[PDB]
RNA sequence: AAAGCGAAUGAUUAGGGACUCGGGGGCGUUUAGCCUUCAUCCAUUCUCAAACUUUAAAUAUGUAAGAAGCCCUUGUUAC
RNA sequence: AGGUGUCCUAAGGGGGGCUCAUGGAGAACAGAAAUCUCCAGUAGAACAAAAGGGUAAAAGUCCCCUUGAUUUUGAUUUUCA
RNA sequence: ACAUACGACCAUACCUAGUGGAAAACUCGGGAUCCCGUCCGCUCUCCCAUAGAUAAGCCACUAAGGGCGGGGUUAGUACUCAGGUCGGUGACGACUGGGGAAUCCCCCGUGUUGUAUGU
């Protein structure tokens, strides 16, 4: 048996299905600073710059940009410890996250929430609640008759 | 006991048998009871229980 | 004589026993492995950066 | 000759089929799958009986050959050679090995002895359409040939119209509309979603 | 009525098959570079030829293609020694049509004992005007279906320019 | 006999390509290496002079390149050079020198570099970059763009060529080579500079005039029947281009009007929509299919 | 995992519709004469894959949920 | 089920023009297969070598020019302590 | 709204067949001195914008079109996580607390949009 860099990458580092051929030049188009949180999604098309497939399906932190790639921090799992592993990326194998879109829209929501409960005098809910039993209602029957129904009987259908 | 449970239970609180909290129901209590089901018999306790 | 040739039946206990340790996080991260050329010129903004600031106090008053 | 049939009985493993990399494998006992008037249209045989499986294991090709020559001589010798057609629908791909007894367990991977057809629960294995006046003969050679298999099987006469998926009444209903067209030993239906021009000359009796 | 429909020669393409090099297929190249007025180009044998001998790589045929009043003329002096008689075997569905001759010499040439006797196989490529629609670089792309020819198009074509008989 | 290729799982299983690239528009290979920036300069815009030519015209842009679509800078064609003079030839080598000086100015106005950098004034053949200019400020370096030829070959003598040194003239730099202007040789790699002027001064359409007229005057009046008509003898080219230059770097925004019929951008619409065919509903291709089918079975 | 093969690759059971011939063999010979037996093609059909797949779960897995944050203004640099 | 101890001055680097396997029609010798022409042709070809990925104005093929198969020392990734 | 150039998504855009197309644009088009390249000005390149035509490209519409896309149905089915001193000789199955597919089949649709210059 082999332990190749490559091994086992059959379908990962595989393009879709018709999803084969150019490569869309937004990816190229793409800007990234420093303590950009990114995507590591492997494109086979492109060699260059290729992670290990430990990193396919990873989420890093840019700490380095360069010419065609930039440098991703990720933290692997490795025995009883964690260890910070630095990894060069072409762009093509790089997305950006909306890992912080959800808290990142959410902090400006509370931000106006904040300016708005204060220019009008009642403080509102800032931190989101989990999902809460449902309250007490009334449903009506009327013109919603209830359908009685019961177990069917079996029978053979081939 | 599975890892899981075990720390599900050691979060609430239930480290010993016949150990008993009050918990308030939400989706992220619901689901963690749900998971240690297999070890707790809970309920809807009434004024006098209380 | 034959024996077992491997196994990780206790590895992930043995890893629970204490935690895994995750390297705290800090405000200044290293800037190894950054580009050279933008080190090159962050030295020196750092620079003219910390002496605008002494000059601030000492009369230049930004 | 084999090792008795006891010893390959449940699929305790993944399909090995006969491919590139498995070669050497022998042939099947099993190599003719439709027997009777097989040439007859639909309408002519509207009964249909099929002997199921009711168990998740391993048929062998010898076994199905023996099933298919016992049921065949019945509904021939009483049905007539023209008055049945029969399908076995279980086909032997998986190929089961025999470690022949270097020696002891090392090197232990076997060669191929023979194959063998994996079943489930509800498969059907053998089907017959008839007459409805062959309704007893269709079970009786069903369950003469029933003794040929390992496990439980079970003969269940089909709603349907002989190997259509049609219940009778549907394809009757679907037949006088003229939405069915007669095909070789089977019918081809009208799906109104093609060419109109074709389809008008395909299913003419469709568009009165 | 046909606006820009007419039918034009795009090209007339005439080959030498002689089979194997030397200079017999030299001399072919001679009287085919006579004929056209330019030089021609040798085809290279694509696959194992056990028919000459031939495995690969190895010129066993000339040709050269001519367009215009040039091409025009050719192919008249062609169907010269064809007697204007084809038959109908000879046209393609696509529209185009070809023919052989089993000696040049019946042609506008005088016979030279040096250079030998060659026949050769005659090509005609027609067009409807806006082909280059197909073989542009850019906005590169396919002609209507209307717009193509017919064998039966390209038949009455030929029997109308040329008085000729298709059997 | 045959055995169909083109069925439905081969038209289940064909991936098409980009559209672009479909309509034999956009070398999308040649195009990743024209607008990729280095990540590194972040949102520094990478400027294209893309040129194309049409049957009739010359159309030069200064585009940018967006995550959702590439940005027009600034545009020049071959129209507006009938507003400084030039009304024939509109799609020649010194028509393209023209229109490409004309977007230089014009690029160097609307960002406001054009007191400064002012290229060459009076053209000529050698080949030079327009350099950093100095001011109060110091050295400032020119604006940089890179020529975007699309799919036109990039042999010696190109129009494509023509309008990039009509635009390194006007004051823009482009990085570039001598070696494939007209007047080139390539034997010796020499420029001759002197073919090169009279390429941007249209002086290779006049003596074609000249030999045209002396040779074969049937085919010289077929030819240049527009100039015979406009008087615009092969002499007075070299003047009427300088000219046009002259005026080109006077007034970049000078407005040509065509003799097109004008009107609203609302009439045009509403005209428009009057020959617009609408789709047929359900229902009428519903009503449709019944009329097929009674038509065909009383046929039948 | 499941699912699929009137979807690619590969395996596989049966008949139909025609082709004009595509191979062979004939009947009343350059007669596209009239037959036949296969082959091809076509729209259907029974059954499959650890080293097949258009699809595609459950379990499990990366990241985030602020003060080292957010907003405004303007200082440094040799990039 | 298989592969490796090699092989390549190009089968490395850059640029450009072209589009392959195959099929259907056609053209003297010429036919099942030699060359020529057109039309279809999602890659069913090719890319040194196993297999799997990847590639169509290319990563294939042909042509032109070359030696980034160069100098210096670090950083990082996999196997991993 | 339509056209062109440069695009974004990359078939709702592809493929086949038929019909129609104001204005302008685009196109086919004409010539081969010069620049340039071919066996051949076929392609590429240059020159003309006169003439001819929307025949083709292009655009639009049509087709119980193939395909594609969306939805339903398949189906709470297949499958699967956890549970029992559950059933069954077994193969395997049912139940409890959860998650939950994919064909065939049916219905609908056949591009959206940015920048700039124009009609
Ligand atoms: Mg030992
Ligand atoms: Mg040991
Ligand atoms: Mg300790
Ligand atoms: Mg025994
Ligand atoms: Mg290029
Ligand atoms: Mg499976
Ligand atoms: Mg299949
Ligand atoms: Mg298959
Ligand atoms: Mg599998
Ligand atoms: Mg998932
Ligand atoms: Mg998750
Ligand atoms: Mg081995
Ligand atoms: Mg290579
Ligand atoms: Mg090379
Ligand atoms: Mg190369
Ligand atoms: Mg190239
Ligand atoms: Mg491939
Ligand atoms: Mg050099």
């Amino acid at each position: 048996h082999a332990a190749g860099l490559r091994s086992g990458t059959r379908y990962a580092f595989s393009r879709g299905f018709r999803k084969h051929g150019q490569i869309p030049l937004s990816t190229y188009l793409r800007t990234y600073r420093v303590g950009d949180i990114v995507d590591i999604k492997v494109n086979g098309a492109v060699q260059k710059g290729m992670p290990h497939k430990f990193y396919h399906g990873k989420t890093g932190v840019v700490y380095n940009v360069t010419k065609s790639a930039v440098g991703v921090i990720v933290y692997k799992r490795v025995k009883h410890r964690y260890i910070e592993k630095r990894i060069n990326v072409r762009i093509e194998h790089v997305k950006p996250s909306r890992s912080r879109e959800d808290f990142l829209r959410r902090v400006k929501e509370n931000a106006e929430l904040k300016k708005k409960a204060k220019a009008e005098g009642v403080p509102v809910q800032l931190k989101r609640q989990p999902a809460m039993p449902r309250e007490a209602h009334t449903v009506s029957i009327a013109d919603n008759k209830p359908v009685t129904l019961a177990p069917v009987a079996y029978e053979t259908t081939i | 006991i599975p890892p899981k449970p075990r720390k599900i239970l050691q979060l609430l609180r239930l480290r010993q048998i016949n150990n008993g909290v009050f918990v308030k129901v939400t989706k992220a209590t619901a689901e963690m009871i749900k998971i240690v089901e297999p070890w707790v018999a809970y309920g809807y306790p009434n004024l006098k229980s209380v | 004589a034959k024996s077992k040739n491997s196994s990780q039946h206790n590895q992930s206990r043995k890893a629970h026993r204490n935690g895994i340790k995750k390297p705290k996080t800090q405000r200044y991260p290293s800037l190894k492995g950054t580009d050279p050329k933008f080190r090159r010129n962050h030295r020196h903004a750092l620079h003219g950066t910390a002496k605008a600031l002494k000059e601030f106090k000492e009369g230049k008053r930004e | 000759a084999r090792r008795p049939a006891r010893c390959y009985r449940y699929c305790k493993n993944k399909p090995y089929p006969k491919s590139r990399f498995n070669r050497g494998v022998p042939d099947p006992k099993i190599k003719i799958y439709d027997l009777g008037r097989k040439r007859a249209t639909v309408d002519d045989f509207p009964l249909c009986v099929h002997l199921v499986s009711n168990e998740y294991e391993q048929l062998s090709s010898e076994a199905l050959e023996a099933a298919r020559i016992c049921a065949n001589k019945y509904l021939v010798k009483y049905a007539g050679k023209e008055g049945f057609h029969l399908r076995v629908r279980a086909h032997p791909y998986h190929v089961i090995r025999i470690n022949k007894m270097q020696t002891g367990m090392r090197g232990a991977f076997g060669k191929p002895q023979g194959t063998v057809a994996r079943v489930d629960i509800g498969q059907i294995l053998i089907s017959v359409r008839t007459r409805d006046s062959n309704r007893a003969i269709a079970l009786e050679a069903l369950r003469r040939c029933q003794y040929k298999f390992p496990g439980r099987q079970k003969i269940i006469v089909s709603k349907n119209w002989g190997f259509t998926p049609l219940r009778r009444e549907e394809y009757l209903e679907k037949k006088a509309a003229g939405r069915v067209r007669v095909d070789g030993a089977y019918v081809q239906f009208l799906t109104n979603h093609g060419n109109l021009e074709e389809n008008m000359r395909r299913f003419p009796d469709a568009f009165k | 009525q046909n606006p820009m429909r007419e039918l034009r020669i795009q090209k007339l393409v005439l080959n030498i098959s002689v089979g194997e090099s030397g200079d017999r297929l030299t001399r072919a190249a001679k009287v085919l570079e006579q004929l056209s007025g330019q030089t021609p180009v040798y085809s290279k044998a694509r696959y194992t030829v056990r028919q000459f001998g031939i495995r690969r790589n190895e010129k066993i045929a000339v040709h050269v293609t001519v367009r215009g009043p040039k091409a025009e003329e050719i192919l008249e002096r062609g169907l010269k020694v064809k007697e204007y008689e084809l038959r109908r075997r000879n046209f393609s569905e696509t529209g185009n049509f070809g023919f052989g001759i089993s000696e040049h010499i019946d042609l506008g040439i005088k016979y030279d004992p040096s250079i030998g006797i060659y026949g050769m196989d005659f090509y005609c490529c027609m067009t409807r005007p806006g082909e280059r629609v197909a073989k542009r670089r850019r906005c590169k792309s396919r002609i209507g279906a209307s717009h193509r020819i017919t064998r039966e198009e390209t038949i009455r074509w030929f029997k109308q320019r040329f008085d000729g008989i298709v059997r | 006999f045959h055995k169909l290729v083109k069925n439905s799982a081969y038209y289940s299983r064909f991936q098409t390509k980009f559209k672009r690239r479909r309509q034999g528009k956009t070398d999308y290979y040649a195009r990743k290496r024209l607008i990729t920036q280095a990540k590194n300069k972040y949102n520094a815009p990478k400027y294209r002079l893309v040129v194309r030519f049409t049957n009739r015209d010359i159309i030069t842009q200064m585009v940018t390149s967006e995550i959702n679509g590439d940005k027009i800078f600034a545009a020049a064609y071959s129209h507006e050079l009938r507003a400084y003079g030039i009304n024939h030839g509109l799609t020649n080598w010194a028509a393209a020198y023209a229109t490409g000086l004309l977007l230089a100015r014009r690029v160097l106005a609307k960002l406001g570099l054009d007191k400064t950098f002012t290229g060459v004034e009076e053209p000529n053949g050698e080949y030079t970059l327009t350099e950093a200019a100095e001011t109060e400020d110091g050295e400032r370096r020119p604006f940089k763009a890179i020529l975007d030829v699309g799919l036109a070959r990039t042999s010696t003598g190109a129009r494509v060529f023509g309008v990039m040194k009509g635009a390194s003239d006007g004051g823009i730099f482009i990085p570039h080579s001598e070696n494939r202007f007209p007047g080139y040789d390539i034997e010796t790699e020499e420029l001759d500079t002197e073919v090169l002027k009279k390429y941007i001064y249209g002086g290779h359409v006049a003596e074609y005039m000249e030999t045209l007229a002396d040779d074969d005057e049937e085919r010289y009046k077929s030819q240049f029947v527009k100039y015979i008509e406009d008087d615009v003898e092969a002499d007075s080219l070299e003047e009427l281009y300088a000219e046009a230059h002259k005026q080109i770097r006077a007034d970049p925004f000078r407005k040509y009007v065509s003799d097109a019929p004008k009107k609203s951008k609302e009439e045009w619409k509403a005209e428009s929509l009057k020959y617009k065919k609408a789709k047929l509903s359900r229902e009428e291709r519903k009503a449709r299919v019944e009329a097929k089918i009674k038509q065909l079975l009383a046929e039948q």
